């Protein structure tokens, strides 16, 4: 974990 | 590949419409994850999933990390002018 993918 | 410019307009109530990961604490630029039907950047065209973000607005992502980055990002309204280039 700390890999991530966030929406914008 | 070449970088390239894509302009594209968000209205304050809009999302940008594209997830992003990446980021200087993982060593890899900030890359688009994802496109999001429907939103500002599938209307206008010119994205692509696995282009990496260098500017926004002029503002350097080349050196952000993930969080800062999405600052970065959110923080753009109306005209958002990408620099991008396929890694």
């Amino acid at each position: 974990t700390q890999n991530i993918c966030t929406r914008i | 590949g070449p970088i390239r410019k894509v302009l594209l307009l968000k209205e304050d109530h809009e999302g940008l419409g594209i997830s992003i990961t990446g980021g200087k604490e993982h060593g890899v630029p900030i890359l688009i994850s994802e496109i999001h039907p429907g939103q500002p950047a599938d209307r206008c065209g010119g994205l692509h999933v696995g282009d990496a973000i260098l500017a926004v607005n002029g503002v350097n992502l080349r050196d952000t990390k993930h969080k800062e980055a999405v600052t970065i990002l959110s923080q753009q309204r109306g005209e958002i002018e990408f620099e991008v280039v396929y890694v």
